[PDB]
C-alpha cells in the first residue's frame, strides 16, 4: 500500500527535476 | 480573509504544506516535516540572527 501514496503524490507533485529526488522516490 | 483562503485546518496539515513547498517532489511523512520547520528558525546551529 506504499504505491498508492504515490500516486496521492504523482498527480500533485511540484514538478521535480532533481534525478536524486525521483530515484530516492 | 486570508483564512479563506487556507487550504489547511490543522497543525500537521499544515507542516505537510511547508514540505510541498520546501522540498517538493519527495513524499512527506511526519517526523520529517516536524523536523524541518524547526531547523528553517528555530535551531542555533542553521539560523543566527547576530
Amino acid at each position: 500500500a506504499a504505491a498508492q501514496v504515490l500516486s496521492s503524490v504523482e498527480s500533485e507533485i511540484g514538478r521535480t527535476t532533481d534525478p536524486v529526488r525521483m530515484y530516492m522516490r | 480573509e486570508t483564512l479563506r483562503v487556507d487550504p489547511t485546518n490543522d497543525r500537521l496539515s499544515a507542516l505537510v504544506e511547508i514540505y510541498r513547498m520546501m522540498r517538493p517532489g519527495e513524499p512527506p511523512t511526519r517526523e520529517a516535516a516536524e523536523s524541518l520547520f524547526e531547523n528553517l528558525f528555530f535551531s542555533e546551529d542553521r539560523y543566527d540572527l547576530s
